[PDB]
């Protein structure tokens, strides 16, 4: 799955978070997200979040730490360190 | 000297003095009134404002319907027409609201696994706290880290499945879900507020208590500020079924109180807020006040003949203890909002006792009503509800009717006649007998409170009337598309009902007040017919004429100083006039600038309407009067990239150089440049952060503003005339980073206050933070009631 | 509240008059006989003199040294008390303030600076020091009114500043000294808003 | 006449646990009604006065509390039982016997109790800068000697002027500095500094 394709892939990347915050946060289209907006006014705590790493890391397979969502506040941070972290 | 005479004379007059304060000090301890600032309410039926409810109560009608279709109940097999079969109800109606279903968990900070977690009554109470802070004037992002009281009184009940099984989806929020602590716990954690924040459970009669320590916490002073409020809501049928045991029901499901025909008490529910305040401190900062409270009792009916038998010597005893507490007299009420549960055992034992405790010393007949006829039992929600009630009937000058009374008791003596039921409207109208009133609540625990009120001072009178030529903006904002322009189609509503409101008293109200939110509209109409035509255009969708744009977590603005670029410049003579800030700023500057360079203020100031040498020194001192005249309307700045005469604008504003040096320095420099012709600042010459000082005389576009915008800072204003190099700015804004937006000051011409006014409301539009006190200040403006928050509401529920 | 905001002031040469005015607000003016009292720069408050209140007399007593040359008037009308000079001396530089007791001094007012003294606005010298052989400083030398600031490279320096008040010469001309110390080139400047000569001068050996 | 009132010179405090001020008297206070004539002012650091107990033992309305007035006709006292950091400045007896008052008084000091620490020297000789044409000036100075208390003479002395900071705010130690001055008489050839904290007396010339 990681063929490590030209930058489009982390489009890719930015369609798989908007869908892996939808299914943990209960909404049912995973389109209603705002992109600006930090995780903080969205209702994330020590529960939401934590299973959001380990569904995250078994679909890419990199470790990232539980400091990731005080590391990058909005999705549009996560997205782009999670691209730079590999390739 | 003195002997004998003055000596003992000042001493005597000094401890005088001190056992005066002293004295006064104990009276404000023991007995300091306390005002009620707004009201809140959620009333079975159509009832969502009190406007609604004191409507409903002049034209005397009810608000009995039937049964809930939404909630998933059997609704079958809740009444088998034997009584006693186990699961089987005996009302077959009731009051019941048609909104708890319903939520918005986005307006809040709230999940939408968490908020299907959320229990209605905690749900219900966020709105009220919300709708009752924003009815007050206060905006509710201005209360955080303050001490302000809050005081619940619920009944705890259960909403869902078991914490044993769990859910599927919905499992650590449960215990949260459904705890009478978090219900004010939640409150206090969503306005951010910090004083104390309690939950109360003591039967029907909670709501009253509830409000009695929030008037002992002002009182003490542990707080400056209290939300009183009680709440009662049902998500399952068990509580019909189960008091169906006791036969204590009637079966349609009304209050007849001080009937003949009295069969029960039927249930309800709602929800109920007010918003307390110490008299002498809502008078000191103008907040309105709407009644008085003086005196409250709490008291318990000890051994009785079983839990659910009532007494009549407490019921005395506390009536007795709340006069006392409120130093009046039984002859100084004119009115009593009973309870009138419509019991057939607990009717004549509280007619009695109001009759042994009011009526003996009587005059003139006192007269007695019940808002439960209108509404039925609310439970919890009760008694905050007949204060409501007391307060608009008192405010509007008419008592309401009682209905199920033509047919009065045959278990009651009415021979003295010292009591009149309320059968028809009366007139209370104002006069030198101040107006008073007592409200009863009593619990099936055992628990009995009563409270009197008192009209608010006749004082408000006395407003002058004073005209004037500057328009002011209006703004509107919400979190959300649809937000706006609901608020905006509600607004033109109001303004469409009511005729003869001044522009300037809406514009106050719009401004301090609501509070700041991302999605913003802004303008500034002549009249009020304009003002409709662009609010039904804001109402459609689109835009044009008003100024709107989205803008989170932004609160900064940059100061830039163009050069050269703003000539013939349009001479403004009313900005010098009209505005006085202009008229010291840079009346200072200009005789500072007199003796130095020849021409006067006089001469081309004066302006033929119809040379670097005169022009520089002239440019740099309307920039910096305009400069002032913007820090001092509220917007600070940032760090300036001020080119050419603005890197001398730059040095004036962060600290280089004084107003008259600076004006020197600049008349130097154009002095020796009209020859051969013929606080954060950030450099421009170079492009780094320096210190103000490091100007000096031997000191005298694009990657500036890539560092300035990654620094964080994403909007660019510039004082001048008219706008240059704004698209060589625009075109980098899609250019790099977030957009950039540039903000005229001044159009071809235009010297007309009301393009300031544009300006300013091009400020507001994306993310600038404007001090609308130091705007308005002196109008004579003063508050006026406005429409609430329009919701977006959708369907919560979780069967069980 | 019974404020009482005290007026006059300023400068006089030797040998002139003066008006202070106390104005009594808030309460009731009509037995409240006040005082004046006197703080010289430097040392404790001595009392000048008081006046008594129209029930009694309204007559006043003063205490030697300044009975002479001291009058005290008692417009009841306007609730105001007068303080009269007469040929004042360089010694008499002192802080004025107006009580409200004759015997029990109660609330006091705010007050005044007058200061008797004969000398031209002289701007200062500036006087940067020896250095410690670290203890590098710059005295100002004479200047006559008070108000002078003084700072290091333009106030970038914060620690070890220990500018003295001022002191008084036979001339009627003050200095200014303040020091830093910082182990091992800095410009110290001045400011006189009565002269307008600020100027800048650093001390390297 | 008068009583000579007295009181126990300065007294340094610290937060906290309390302390007190006495005030002895020569002649009996006790009026023959039965009441005593004291009364005790205050007057903070660059402010007006104010009155804190009258007639003996009674407290002005105002007052936040902690201050308490005890005694009987010869020996009265003025007591803190807390001790803040704002409540420093300069405390006055005060009687009525007499009327014509003429002057209040040296009056008590208080601060803020530290450790005791020794100062340091610096002599600047009268160099070949701005003295230039004929005048001298010359400053010794001093740094950090809590308590305060010192003096300063010169010899190969009667004309010197002298400056005192007020306690540097957070560290709490004063800084004084001196000046002696002369016109054309000088290079004839040291001040020298003596603290109760420190030894045996030092100096240095030139």
């Amino acid at each position: 799955l990681a063929s490590l394709p030209a930058p489009e892939r982390e489009k890719a990347l930015f369609e798989l978070v908007r869908s892996h915050a939808a299914a943990v946060l209960g909404h049912a289209s995973a389109e209603r997200v705002p992109a600006d907006q930090a995780f903080a006014e969205l209702g994330v705590d020590s529960l939401s979040a934590l299973e959001l790493r380990n569904r995250l890391g078994a679909a890419t397979g990199v470790r990232l730490p539980t400091t990731t969502v005080f590391d990058h506040p909005d999705v549009r941070t996560l997205a782009a360190h999670l691209t730079s972290e590999l390739g | 000297a003195s002997t004998d005479s003055e000596k003992v004379a000042e001493y005597l007059r000094r401890a005088t003095l001190d056992l005066r304060a002293a004295r006064q000090r104990i009276r404000e301890l023991e007995g300091e009134p306390v005002a009620v600032v707004a009201m809140a309410c959620r009333l079975p039926g159509g009832v969502s404002t009190p406007e609604e409810f004191w409507e409903l109560l002049s034209e005397g009608r009810d608000a009995v319907a039937g049964l809930p279709t939404d909630r998933g109940w059997d609704l079958d097999s809740l009444f088998h027409p034997d009584p006693t079969r186990s699961g089987t109800a005996h009302q077959r109606g009731g009051g019941f609201l048609t909104e708890a279903t319903a939520f918005d968990p986005a307006f809040f900070g709230m999940s939408p696994r968490e908020a299907l977690a959320v229990d209605p009554q905690q749900r219900l109470m966020l709105e009220l706290s919300w709708e009752v802070l924003e009815r007050a004037g206060i905006p509710p992002t201005s209360l955080q880290a303050s001490p302000t009281g809050v005081f619940v009184g619920l009944i705890p009940q259960e909403y869902g499945p078991r914490l044993a099984e769990g859910g599927e989806g919905v499992e650590g929020y449960l215990m949260t879900g459904t705890t009478t602590s978090v219900a004010s716990g939640r409150i206090a954690y969503t306005l951010g507020l910090e004083g104390p924040a309690i939950s109360v459970d003591t039967a029907c009669s909670s709501s009253l208590v509830a409000v009695h320590l929030a008037c002992q916490s002002l009182r003490r002073g542990e707080s400056s500020l209290a939300m009183a409020g009680g709440v009662t809501v049902m998500p399952t049928p068990g509580m019909l079924v189960d008091f169906s045991r006791m036969n204590s029901l009637a079966p349609d499901g009304r209050c007849k109180a001080f009937s003949a025909g009295a069969n029960g008490f039927g249930m309800a529910e709602g929800a109920g807020m007010l918003l307390l305040e110490r008299l002498s401190d809502a008078r000191r900062n103008g907040h309105p006040v709407l009644a008085v409270l003086r005196g409250t009792a709490v008291n318990s009916d000890g051994a009785s003949n079983g839990l659910s038998a009532p007494n009549g010597r407490a019921q005395v005893r506390v009536i007795q203890q709340a006069l006392a507490e409120s130093g009046l007299g039984p002859a100084d009420i004119d009115a009593v909002e009973a309870h009138g549960t419509g019991t057939r055992l607990g009717d004549p034992i509280e007619a009695r006792a109001l009759f042994e405790a009011y009526g003996r010393d009587r005059e003139q007949p006192l007269h007695l009503g019940s808002v439960k006829s209108n509404l039925g039992h609310t439970q919890a929600a009760a008694g905050v509800a007949g204060v409501i009630k007391m307060v608009l009937a008192m405010r509007a000058g008419t008592l309401p009717r009682t209905l199920h009374a033509s047919e009065r008791s045959k278990e009651i003596d009415w021979s003295s006649g010292a009591i009149s039921l309320l059968d028809e409207p009366e007139p209370w109208p104002a006069g030198a007998r101040p107006r008073r009133a007592g409200v009863s609540s009593f619990g099936i625990s055992g628990t009995n409170a009563h409270a009197i009120i008192e009209e608010a001072p006749q004082v408000v009178e006395g407003e002058r009337v004073e005209a004037g030529d500057v328009v002011a903006p209006w703004v509107l904002s919400a979190s959300s598309a649809e937000g706006l322009r609901a608020q905006a189609a509600r607004l033109a509503a109001h303004l469409r009902e009511h005729p003869g409101q001044d522009p300037r008293d809406i514009a106050y109200s719009l401004a301090t007040g609501r509070a700041a939110l991302p999605h913003r509209a802004a303008f500034a109409p002549v009249d009020e017919s304009a003002a409709l035509r662009v609010l039904d255009g804001l109402a459609t969708g689109n835009a044009d004429g008003a100024a709107v744009g989205t803008s989170r977590a932004q609160q900064r603005a940059v100061f830039v100083f163009p050069g050269q670029g703003w000539q013939w410049a349009g001479m403004a003579v009313d900005l010098l006039d009209t505005s006085p800030v202009f008229a010291a700023a840079l009346r200072e500057c200009a005789d500072a600038l007199e003796p130095h360079l020849d021409f006067e203020v006089i001469p081309f100031l004066r302006a033929e309407a119809a040379r670097v040498d005169v022009v520089q020194p002239v440019m740099f001192a309307v920039m910096v009067s305009l400069a002032s005249m913007w820090r001092a309307h509220g917007v600070e700045p940032a760090a300036v990239i001020g080119h050419s005469q603005g890197e001398i604008a730059a040095a004036c504003v962060a600290g280089a150089l004084s107003l008259d040096d600076a004006a020197r320095v600049v008349a130097l420099r154009s002095r020796v440049i009209a020859t051969m012709p013929g606080v954060p600042f950030f450099s421009t010459v170079t492009g780094r952060w320096t210190q103000p000082d490091e100007l000096d005389a031997g000191y005298w576009f694009a990657d500036a503003v890539r560092a300035l915008a990654e620094q964080g800072y994403r909007t660019f204003l510039e004082v001048s005339a008219h706008p240059i190099l704004t698209a060589a700015i625009e075109e980098i804004g899609d250019g790099s980073g977030a957009d950039l937006s540039a903000i005229h000051s001044l159009r071809r011409g235009d010297g007309s206050l009301a393009d300031f006014g544009e300006a300013l409301s091009r400020a507001f539009a994306a993310g600038v933070a404007v001090d609308w006190e130091s705007v308005h200040l002196g109008t004579g403006a003063r508050r006026v009631p406005l429409p609430t928050y329009p919701f977006q509401r959708e369907r919560v529920w979780l069967e069980p | 509240e019974v404020q009482l905001v005290q007026s006059g002031g300023g400068l006089v040469q030797p040998g002139r008059s003066l008006r202070l005015s106390c104005t009594a607000s808030g309460f009731t003016f009509g037995d409240y006989a006040m005082s004046w009292v006197r703080q010289a720069p430097g040392k404790g408050l001595e009392w000048v003199g008081f006046i008594r209140s129209k029930a009694y007399g309204g007559t006043t007593e003063y205490a030697a040294s300044v009975k002479g040359r001291f009058t005290i008037s008692r417009d009841d009308s306007k609730s105001i008390a007068y303080l009269q000079m007469n040929s004042l001396k360089t010694e008499d530089t002192a802080v004025y303030y107006c009580t409200r007791g004759g015997t029990l001094f109660d609330y006091w007012g705010q007050g005044t600076l007058v200061t008797v003294s004969s000398a031209s606005t002289k701007g200062p010298s500036v006087f940067p020091l020896a250095p410690s052989s670290a203890a590098l400083g710059c005295l100002v030398k004479d200047y006559f009114p008070e108000p002078v600031t003084v700072s290091w490279n333009s106030g970038a320096l914060t620690s070890g500043v220990h500018t003295f008040p001022a002191v008084l010469q036979s001339s009627g001309l003050y200095s200014l000294s303040s020091v830093v110390t910082v182990p091992s080139t800095y410009i110290c400047n001045v400011n006189h808003k009565p002269s307008n000569t600020k100027v800048d001068k650093k001390v390297e050996p | 006449d008068v009583v000579m009132t007295q009181s126990p010179l300065s007294l340094p405090v610290t937060p906290g646990e309390p302390a007190s001020i006495s005030c002895r008297s020569s002649q009996s206070l006790l009026h023959s009604n039965g009441y005593n004539y004291l009364d005790w002012y205050l007057q903070k650091p660059g402010q007006s006065p104010q009155l804190l107990i009258y007639l003996g033992s009674n407290r002005a309305s105002g007052v936040p509390d902690r201050f308490s007035g005890s005694g009987s006709g010869t020996d009265f006292t003025l007591k803190i039982s807390r001790v803040e950091a704002e409540d420093v400045g300069v405390y006055y007896c005060m009687q009525s016997l007499q009327t014509p008052r003429l002057t209040f008084g040296p009056g008590t000091k208080v601060d803020i109790k530290r450790t005791v620490a020794a100062p340091s020297v610096f002599i600047f000789p009268p160099s070949d800068e701005q003295l230039k044409s004929g005048t001298a000036s010359v400053v010794c100075l001093l740094n950090n000697f809590y308590p305060r208390g010192a003096k300063v003479q010169w010899k190969v002395s009667g004309n010197s002027q002298e400056s005192v900071t007020e306690q540097d705010s957070k560290d709490s130690t004063y800084s004084l500095s001196s000046t002696l001055t002369l016109s054309k008489a000088d290079y004839e050839k040291a001040c020298e500094v003596t603290h109760q904290g420190l030894s045996s007396p030092v100096t240095k010339s030139f």
